[PDB]
């Protein structure tokens, strides 16, 4: 009468951690802190 | 101990009586035992509820 399911293992609780672990490398970029941002209204910006 | 009654009789005057000694018996009751076993792992006792 051990931990096998049909031999009494069905009485154990189920322990789960709901928090999701993200397994993607991602990428860190620094252009946006230096580059110049302008607001567009149409589809083309002219200078 | 088990026994029965004494068998009388309707007799006449000046007549011998009949031997009416009863008999006995000893009922006997032996005593017996029953069993049951359940083995369990150490892990199950401290994990299962």
């Amino acid at each position: 009468m051990g931990l096998t399911k049909a031999d009494g293992g069905y009485l154990v609780p189920f322990q789960l951690d709901p928090t999701v672990i993200i397994t993607s490398n991602g990428s860190l970029n620094d252009i946006r802190r230096f580059a110049r941002q302008v607001v567009a209204t149409g589809d083309v910006w002219h200078g | 101990v088990s026994s029965a009654a004494v068998q009388w009789s309707w007799d006449a005057e000046f007549e011998e009586v009949s031997d009416d000694s009863p008999e006995f018996g000893q009922p006997e009751i032996p005593v017996k035992k029953a069993q049951g076993f359940v083995p369990i792992s150490i892990e199950a006792l401290q994990d299962e509820a």
